[PDB]
RNA sequence: AAUGGAUUAACGAGAUUCCCACUGUCCCUAUCUA
RNA sequence: GCAGUCAAGCGUUCAUAGCGACAUUGCUUUUUGAUUCUUCGAUGUCGGCUCUUCCUAUCAUACCGAAGCAGAAUUCGGUAAGCGUUGGAUUGUUCACCCACUAAUAGGGAACGUGAGCUGGGUUUAGACCGUCGUGAGACAGGUUAGUUUUACCCUACUGAU
């Protein structure tokens, strides 16, 4: 769990993305961004600067795992060219086309069970299971349309907004085989997905997450080699005041 | 540029057009929902009487059973008889996806025609039953 | 607003808040005209400045009157602690003084505008004129003691530190010399003076510290003597209202 | 309160998975990232971190990062070379293949 | 660019001035906007405040709930049908005007975006980029 | 200058009527105007009027001039010529003040719409005065003579500017020309709360209506009047109701 | 913020190192711009720093001796030209101040020819006694002697001079047999043209 | 009056008097200085005016937010050919 | 009356002479103008064939579009591309001073690469880059064989 | 109150207010012909 | 403003024949921020579209000064007119007052700038109605509606041209 600020926005998943395997970053400004996913991740993964066409919001642009990574229709040549240079030949890359563009917003997933936008198409939901290698199911978070915003994954658990009901969150957790909690990042900002980004060893959120909001992330992402989740019931006093 | 071009080809003052309409017709599903609309106050008909091929709104029941009997709707039918015109017949025309363009006419050709035609052939069993 | 008192701008003695107010509208307003005038532009020159320097009165008391924290029904508390250190009697007389030292800027006002009208000469006219700003001068001067007192209360209540009642606290409370100061100073981060003498401390010091992911606030207390229970010294009388209304350990 | 609390409870209970399959799931950590060391901010001996590279020659808003030099080709000598990307018509990314 | 909106804003053709109907975009239950002013506007003589792609404009809202009317709010323009400049070499432009609606602070107030949403609204709000089902 | 002739024709006159709405009275009148008459003019006499009685029944009309007639004598009138009630009563009733000042200044004050200059001209029994039935009629006074002692004088209508009162009764009340509401469709649930369900039945005489929403489109595709592209103009349709509710087109009256 | 904070940062780490340099070296300036501002200043800033300076020499001072015009006609009446064609010259109106009387209802308009206006209307006066030196805000009753005519004593002009009938009822004064006195008579002292306090001193 | 509406001036007082030049080549007012260290190096250049074209640009800078992508841009392009000398002239400087 | 295209109010009471700055109606172009700071892109040859390909096109291809310029011939000499917009007209004579103080901004510093130079015809809207292009996409003609 | 008053369908180159449609009146000016 | 009080000065020499700055007291509708919903006869015509220029008594931006000025913000005060000061809503209306934006919505002058530039909306004929007064012709305390001044080619000024 690390609290980190694109230039004066606290939202993480909008400006990066990060699976278990690469990271992907834009080129706004400054390398004051670029450098502190280093300081945590280091030169073991690649940290990619790029953009999709010509923007800098692709955390929302992208969708992938450490298996393979999902580009828009309006990605470029030269930045479809360019992130193959830089990512090693392990991972797939292929330009999706479809009506919606946005696949960040649409796609979360893990490296094992993926949930899409429910008026996706059934012949990206092919191409869906062919380069992640995941099942694919279509379902809503307590009927919001979105599921890559509101819901953020990882292998370890998954977390929730917190308008969620308690019997969603169960339905749900049967699909996706992880542990789940509503939970707020930002100080009460429902966008999970966006608000932060997350592997299976690594958490990177905004300043405005407050020290409640870490200790739940830190809980039901099981970010430490001493947390078994199981002292989220320990944490009942905390959230009980909040 | 013209006078009489402006007033009806604004962007505001656009219509459908006929890529999508041969969209509504070449399943089974959307069209029973175009026939069934729920009912809404800010609609010609009150969200009820629409033609398909024609994206139109009409204020009557009277009013399907003359406009169908016309020329202006006589073109629609026979626009709407061969492949739709996407982006991928002016891209084949340069030289360029092929294969993308001919697996699609294929399956014009196949699957997607004869199911159009069956959808086309159930409307006028079905607007001559009920007008 | 709640919880904090520091957006209250100033207010300066009455031979300061004339000299502004009048040499305001020196300034903006026009402030040439000739005899040989029309009479409906004469009279309409003298109109403008009673009412302009009349609203320049009252703008200056709408910044006295919205600022202040309005002691009743703030919260028991905090309604308390300025009751002991501030004297509700001085502080809500001095306030209705310059709520009705506002209502009769308006009255004179709406008065030498409404009389300045049937002025058939600039011998008249000029008159009206200055008898509007010397009976709005009279108000002022008489205004002289409590406009200095208020300015005291805005310079002590913007330092008052921030406490919340509903928030968990914990309160430290002993005899004087004892150890409740270099005890705050170890528990949290806060500049409190640790000398060897009785009574440092004479008002609420507050530090904040983190138990278990949340928010704690250590609030000191300036150490009492009981002796006849019922009358108390002011430093010392700021402890039982933090005892008594502040529900925490 | 008692009608409050279940809001609040929304948060607490967790959810359990009901381990419907029977494939097994594990994370996924590299091996790199464990045997790396962990960065400590005032050091002797540190990473660069290019923060620091880009400060030393310009600021912030006149360094010029390469965004080559930093990917991986089965040759660096070309690594700054440049795709033609247009010949006297039609593109040469449509053109280009294996074999 | 003003509060919320990050980075720097670009030149692009002003579509919308005020007095203008548009659509709204979002499912909190507004059908049309009506613009009243421009924020970051300028200050001439005679000239109307302008609205753009991607600005921020207090407007009213003409028909929906009883609850939302009669009362100005902030609201972020996301399609102009107004022909603008993208820097690689093309102009384009959409079907109709439309807007969602939000805080001051930039936050949206409905939780989907029904249509395209454009490409500079996208970058200079993060918020709006959340809930956009589809891009360009 | 909507105050400037009122202040001119209470201090010219020596009896006072007001006219008062028989379909709301205390609602009507005045707060600021009958404390002023006792404070700086006690020597008038303040008489109050309830007119348009024919529009509200007959033992309702006689409950409101009884409740009032313990502070002031409260006349009951009918403001109409051809057809009139009470017109023999209040020449009579000015018989009574004239010969205690044995000429004699009377002016009408009132609420706006309420029919000031309409009882002069049933007392004149001749067109003196502009009236109709938008509020915003006369912009200043005139002198209306007869008995050659009585004097009658119409000022303007008078609003107490007071905050609340209402924010949204000020249209229930002849006040502001209707037509320039900014959204008249959130007045219709006020008035299906004054209206009872068989008065707006026996007019409109369609069917059984809920959620007033529904209601308006229950006439306007009955009344026919629809915007280009078959569309039911939510104003047009609710500012006709608004009118007919100040025009006395349905009947609405508060109990007593 | 968290109480007094500039006294404890002076003590614990002083003012500056030239602030006791500075200061002293402010009042060593300070008698040379004293003559500095009082030789600039062109222009009503000249003028309220001399009326500030000479208010602290006789501060300073202190501390060591411790140790009725005639009025035309052609005022007070104002041609109103009436009508259609602004030609008839006809109506008059005063533009002095009046007392008008308890119960007034003025007449019409066809029928009148003098006009009384009514913010001119003073009622109540500022009532001075040079016994006991107490100023009483009291109310007029009536106007008994006008000057320069008998003529505005039936209308009511209060220039300057006249005397005014004045209830005393809350001084409560003893007469002789003690019944009680109620009423007086005062002049007024002052125009109410220049303000709209009418000033009287009860004749004793 | 004062005006009642500020506004700026309709036109620029400096490009004053608008009128046709004195001939179609346009004189030179000012040079840059003279660095007396400096090799000996021509200031200025004639030739003439052609047309437009367009440009794709690849746009290399730090700190804009089109670092990195790709710019169309207007350029003009002037016929240059090569320019021969036939004179020298020597100025002295008066006090006029 | 007396026309719309014109200011309305030219003077006031006092001075009774129509002043220096109210915007007279007169001349209007062939003024000589000084415009600084422009960049310039690319110094061609005129021996050089395929001056217009840059890295990437790799096409031979001159700057003179299809047909040349419009109301300007062919440019089989050295030029100057310098973007923005000069002053001055087609076959004018221009005169290209440098700089006159040393520059401060980035933008003074910037390293161009050129991608891609348009040759298309302005005479028309033009489509194709090259002569043997409008023969490639339109087939062979009549004309032809 | 036949110095005539209240009411009202139809009609009006009569006087006033608003709503849809519509549009260079306007934002902001441009261009073509006689 | 009136009525006192105090007294450095002034009054041919002068305390007390008599004036009186600088201060201050008399209430001018109620000592506990409740409100005051009070607009009280502007007898008279300019206002606005376009456009230019000028003062400083500065609303913004430059630089200083002083205050419980921790910062953040915000006030008082000086030098300064280079530059900038808007878009709408109700009456012929300026008068009078809101809505939002903005760095800010500063004040004035030039025959209360500007009709042989515009406008005729309103100012002033003859037509007609209602109200008051008059026996009457008619006038008005008054309200509503309908309604003709139309060069420039002259010398100068100014913008351009030999
Ligand atoms: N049915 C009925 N209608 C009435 C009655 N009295 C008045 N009205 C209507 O109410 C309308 C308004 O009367 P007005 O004389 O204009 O009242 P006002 O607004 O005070 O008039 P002004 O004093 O001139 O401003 C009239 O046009 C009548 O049509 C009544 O007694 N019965
Ligand atoms: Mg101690
Ligand atoms: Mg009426």
């Amino acid at each position: 769990a690390t609290r980190t600020q694109f230039e004066n926005s606290n939202e993480i998943g909008v400006f990066s993305k990060l699976t278990n395997t690469y990271c992907l970053v834009a080129v706004g400004g400054s390398e004051n961004f670029y450098s502190a996913f280093e300081a945590e991740l280091g030169d073991a993964i690649p940290i990619v600067h790029t953009t999709i066409a010509g923007t800098r919001i692709i955390g929302r642009m992208t969708a992938g795992n450490r298996r393979g990574l999902l580009v828009p229709t309006q990605t470029t040549d030269q930045e479809l060219q360019h992130l193959r240079n830089s990512l090693p030949d392990s991972v797939k890359i292929q330009r999706v086309e479809e009506r919606l563009s946005a696949l960040g917003n649409v796609i979360c997933c893990n490296d094992y069970v993926a949930l899409v936008h429910p008026d996706i198409d059934r012949e990206t939901e092919e191409l869906i299971s062919d380069v992640l290698g995941v099942e694919v199911f279509r379902q809503t978070i307590s009927g919001n349309i979105l599921v890559g915003s509101y819901c953020s994954l990882s292998n370890q658990g998954g977390l929730v907004h917190p308008q969620t009901s308690v019997q969603d969150q169960e339905e749900l957790s049967s699909l996706l085989q992880v542990p789940l909690v509503a939970g707020t990042v930002n100080r009460g900002s429902s966008v999970v997905g966006a608000g932060m980004v997350v592997n299976d060893y690594l958490a990177v959120t905004g300043l405005d997450t407050t020290a409640p909001e870490l200790s739940v992330i830190e809980s039901i992402f099981r970010l430490q080699d001493a947390q078994p989740e199981s002292i989220s019931g320990n944490l009942r006093d905390t959230l009980i005041e909040t | 540029m013209g006078r009489y071009s402006v007033k009806r080809y604004k962007t505001k003052r656009r219509t459908r057009d006929l890529d999508l309409i041969y969209n509504d017709l070449s399943t089974k599903e959307s069209v029973q929902k175009l026939l069934n609309q729920p009912l809404d106050e800010t609609k010609p008909g009150l969200g009820q009487h629409y033609c398909i091929h024609c994206a139109k709104y009409m204020e009557t029941a009277i009013a399907l059973k003359t406009h169908l009997k016309g020329k202006v709707h006589k073109r629609r039918v026979k626009e709407l008889r061969g492949v739709p015109y996407t982006q991928e017949v002016s891209d084949a025309a340069a030289g360029y996806n092929l294969n993308k363009f001919l697996n699609r006419v294929q399956e014009i050709t196949q699957s997607v025609g004869p199911e159009k035609e069956s959808n086309e052939a159930l409307l006028k069993e079905h607007l001559d039953s009920t007008l | 607003m709640q919880l904090s008192w520091k957006d209250i701008p100033t207010v300066a003695p009455a031979n300061d808040l004339l000299d502004i107010v009048l040499n305001r509208t020196q300034r903006k307003t026009p402030t040439v005209i000739r005899p040989g005038f029309k009479i409906t532009r004469i009279r309409a020159f003298y109109m403008r400045k009673v009412k302009y320097t009349g609203e320049g009165f009252v703008e200056k008391f709408e910044d006295i009157l919205k600022g202040f924290p309005n002691i009743n029904d703030v919260h028991p508390f905090h309604r308390d602690l300025m009751d002991t250190l501030y004297e509700k009697n001085h502080y809500k007389i001095s306030l209705a003084a310059i709520s009705r030292a506002k209502s009769l800027v308006e009255q004179v006002a709406r008065d030498y505008v409404r009389l300045l009208k049937f002025g058939q000469s600039l011998f008249q006219c000029k008159q009206l004129k200055r008898a509007a700003l010397g009976r709005m001068a009279t108000i002022v001067k008489k205004l002289r003691d409590p406009l200095a007192y208020l300015e005291q209360v805005r310079q002590h209540i913007g330092r008052l530190p921030s406490i919340d009642p509903n928030t968990r606290t914990l309160l430290i409370c002993g005899y004087p010399n004892v150890g409740k100061s270099s005890f705050l100073r170890c528990i949290t981060k806060s500049d409190v003076d640790v000398q060897p003498y009785a009574f440092t401390t004479k008002s609420l010091y507050v530090g904040h510290f983190d138990y278990k992911y949340l928010r704690f606030q250590a609030i000191d207390t300036p150490g009492i003597l009981d002796r006849p229970t019922e009358e108390m010294n002011n430093i010392e009388m700021q402890s039982i209202y933090a005892i008594a209304h502040l529900r925490s350990c | 309160s008692q009608s409050r609390i279940n809001n609040v409870l929304n948060k607490i209970h967790v959810a359990q998975p009901q381990a419907r399959d029977d494939v097994k799931r594990t994370p996924f950590i590299p091996e790199s990232v464990k045997n790396l060391k962990k960065y400590d901010p005032e050091d002797p001996n540190r990473r660069k971190l290019a923060r620091d590279i880009e400060a030393e020659n310009g600021g912030a808003g006149v360094f010029n990062v390469n965004l080559k030099d930093k990917y991986l080709l089965e040759d660096d000598e070309w690594k700054n070379d440049i795709m033609p990307e247009i010949l006297d018509g039609k593109n040469v990314y449509d053109f280009l293949d294996p074999e | 660019s003003g509060n919320g909106a990050q980075g720097t804003k670009f030149r692009i053709s002003l579509g919308l001035p005020v007095g203008a109907i548009m659509n709204c975009a979002d499912n909190s239950g507004a059908r049309n906007l009506y613009i009243i002013a421009v924020k970051g506007s300028g200050s001439r003589l005679n000239r109307l405040p302008a609205a753009s792609l991607g600005d921020m404009v207090m407007a009213t809202v003409k028909k929906g709930k009883p609850e939302l009317r009669k009362k100005v709010m902030p609201a972020i323009v996301v399609r102009q049908a107004k022909s603008w400049r993208r820097r690689d070499g093309v102009f384009l432009y959409f079907e109709d005007n439309a807007g969602v609606i939000a805080n001051p602070k930039g936050e949206m107030k409905g939780s989907a975006i029904t249509g395209p949403v454009g490409k500079e609204c996208a970058d200079l709000w993060p918020r709006v980029a959340s809930n956009s089902g589809v891009v360009v | 200058r909507i105050w400037n002739e009122l202040y001119k024709v209470i201090d010219s006159s020596d009896v006072v009527i007001h006219v008062l709405d028989a379909r709301d009275p205390l609602g009507t009148r005045c707060k600021s105007v009958e404390e002023y008459m006792k404070k700086e003019t006690p020597h008038k006499h303040l008489i109050y009027v309830l007119n348009k009685c024919d529009l509200v029944p007959t033992w309702v009309a006689a409950a409101w001039v009884k409740h009032l007639s313990k502070e002031r004598p409260t006349l009951a009138f009918h403001a109409s010529i051809t057809n009139s009630f009470g017109k023999g009563s209040l020449i009579q009733l000015l018989r009574q003040f004239s010969q205690l000042h044995t000429q004699i200044s009377v002016g009408f004050i009132g609420y706006p719409n309420t029919g000031k200059s309409s009882i002069i001209n049933t007392l004149r029994k001749k067109k003196v005065c502009q009236v109709a039935p938008i509020p915003g009629e006369t912009k200043v006074w005139q002198y209306i003579t007869l008995m050659k002692r009585i004097f009658l004088i119409d000022c303007p209508g008078i609003v107490p500017p007071s905050s609340k009162d209402s924010e949204e009764d000020i249209l229930f009340r002849g006040v502001v020309r209707v037509e320039h509401v900014t959204h008249p469709e959130q007045y219709i649930p006020g008035v299906l709360k004054r209206c009872q369900v068989k008065h707006l039945e026996r007019t409109y005489e369609i069917s059984g209506w809920k959620d007033a929403t529904e209601f308006i489109e229950i006439l306007a595709r009955k009344q026919g009047r629809l915007l280009k592209g078959g569309e039911p103009d939510e104003s047009g349709v609710s500012k006709q109701i608004l009118n007919d509710f100040n025009r006395g087109k349905i009947p609405w009256f508060v109990l007593p | 913020p968290q109480n007094d904070y500039i006294e404890r940062h002076i003590k614990q780490h002083g003012k500056r190192l030239d602030h006791e340099e500075r200061k002293r070296k402010r009042e060593a300036r300070e008698s040379h711009k004293i003559s500095e501002r009082a030789q600039k200043l062109t222009g009503w800033k000249g003028k309220q720093f001399a009326k500030k300076r000479y208010a602290e020499k006789v501060s300073m001072r202190k501390k060591i001796k411790a140790h009725v015009r005639g009025i035309s006609e052609e005022e007070m009446f104002k041609v109103i030209k009436t009508g259609k064609s602004r030609s008839k010259s006809w109506k008059r109106m005063i533009t002095k101040h009046t007392f008008v009387g308890e119960g007034f209802t003025r007449r019409p308009v066809k029928m009148e020819r003098i006009i009384r206006p009514s913010a001119l209307r003073q009622k109540k006066a500022n009532v001075t006694h040079p016994e006991l030196g107490v100023t009483v805000f009291l109310p007029i009753l009536a106007v008994k002697k006008n000057p320069q005519s008998p003529m505005y004593t039936q209308l009511g002009v209060l220039t300057k001079g006249t005397i005014i009938e004045v209830n005393v009822s809350e001084l409560g004064m003893v007469t002789a047999g003690g019944k009680v006195v109620w009423g007086k008579y005062a002049q007024v002292t002052n125009e109410p043209d220049r303000d709209g306090c009418v000033n009287a001193v009860l004749l004793v | 009056s004062h005006r009642k509406y500020e506004a700026p001036r309709h036109g620029h007082l400096g490009f004053l008097p608008r009128k046709r030049a004195a001939s179609i080549r346009a004189r030179v007012k000012a040079f840059p200085k003279d660095d007396r260290s400096k090799p000996v190096a021509l200031t200025s250049f004639l030739g003439y005016k052609a047309g437009m074209t367009t440009i794709v640009r690849d746009l290399d800078r730090p700190g804009s937010k089109f670092h990195k992508r790709e710019v169309v841009e207007a350029v003009t392009v002037v016929d240059t050919p090569p320019v021969v000398v036939v004179g020298v002239v020597g100025y002295v400087e008066t006090p006029r | 009356h007396r026309g719309l295209r014109k200011v309305a109010c030219i003077g006031a009471w006092h001075p009774a002479h129509v002043m220096w700055s109210v915007a007279r109606a007169g001349q209007r172009g062939y003024h000589s103008r000084t415009s600084i700071n422009h960049k310039i892109y690319r110094v061609g040859k005129g021996d050089d064939e395929a001056n217009g390909a840059t890295s990437f096109d790799r096409t031979k291809k001159t700057i003179t579009p299809m047909g040349g310029f419009v109301h300007y011939g062919e440019i089989k000499n050295d030029f100057i591309m310098v973007k923005g917009c000069i002053p001055g007209n087609r076959k004018r004579i221009v005169t290209l001073r440098k700089s006159l103080y040393t520059n401060t901004s980035r933008k003074a510093l910037e390293e161009v690469s050129l991608k891609w130079i348009d040759t298309a015809s302005k005479f028309g809207k033009g489509r194709f880059q090259t002569p043997a292009e409008k023969h490639a996409f339109m087939g062979t003609l009549k004309k032809d064989l």
